[PDB]
């Protein structure tokens, strides 16, 4: 019951800071057909629009 | 005798638990913020034109004193 505090601070942190933003935005983008056909799964595959979850 | 006896949830269940993000907007406009840096500005410039005449009058009595020593 604590605990969404914390993620809300360390979103305050990263989330919105331009350095991490210019780090990580438009870095090691792949596709959808991709991702399938490289056999990535989970979050590599959800961060494409693929919507699969086991 | 005894009953079963397990750690079990207390009935009624738990509260509730917050889960959704939570990130205030603390509150200034843009207009605001550099209306005040303008008004900062303007203000040290108006200080420093009164301060920076004041200098150039003393540094004119400064030469003036020289100038008499001078011969």
């Amino acid at each position: 019951k604590n605990f969404s505090f914390r993620i809300d601070e360390l979103e305050e942190m990263l989330t919105n800071n331009r350095i991490w933003r210019n780090r990580t935005v438009d870095i090691g983008v792949v596709t959808a057909e991709d991702a399938l056909n490289y056999g990535f799964s989970g979050v590599m595959l959800r961060g494409s629009g693929i919507q699969w979850d086991l | 005798a005894s009953k079963v006896k397990q750690d079990m949830p207390p009935p009624g269940g738990y509260g509730p638990i917050d889960y959704k993000r939570n990130l205030p907007r603390r509150g200034l406009s843009g207009y605001s913020m550099f209306a005040v840096g303008i008004g900062t500005l303007l203000f040290g410039y108006w200080s420093m034109m009164k301060w920076n005449r004041e200098r150039r009058r003393l540094q004119i009595e400064d030469f003036e004193a020289r100038i008499a020593l001078m011969p």
